[PDB]
């Protein structure tokens, strides 16, 4: 549901920034890792609340690159 | 959503005009296309180089549907 999506999308920011921090990853790769799996969560799940919270866990994702 | 977090990102990167957020997302893919490119070229000018990363790659994701 709308819960459990937001769930793995804020836990896919984590992991994602979690990669980039230990130098797995560089910046335009993890924006693009956490482009596509976000979007596969919020077709996935397509309520309002989803795309409203992924857009939103983008915005801190890029701040905190 | 990707179009409405392309022009999320351009409105917050002030990348586009108020007609051209309403095209990105009322108007036809390639107008979209069109206007996240501009988007992604105004914010680079502007300083705005992880923002237009992030919507390099929404605009890539348009093209790929």
């Amino acid at each position: 549901g709308v819960e459990a999506a937001k769930k793995e999308i804020k836990k896919l920011k984590e992991e994602v920034l979690k990669k980039y921090k230990k130098g797995e990853i560089n910046e335009e790769e993890a924006i693009k890792e956490f482009v596509e799996k976000a979007l596969k969560l919020v077709k996935a799940v397509g309520d309002e609340a989803v795309k409203k919270f992924a857009i939103e866990e983008a915005k801190a994702l890029v701040e905190e690159l | 959503v990707v179009r409405e977090a392309i022009a999320y990102f351009a409105k917050e990167a002030g990348a586009l005009s108020e007609a051209e957020l309403e095209k990105v997302k009322n108007g036809s893919n390639e107008e979209a296309i069109a206007l996240g490119e501009k988007a992604v070229a105004r914010a680079k000018a502007l300083g705005k180089e992880k923002e237009a990363k992030f919507i390099k790659v929404l605009v890539e994701e348009l093209k790929k549907e």
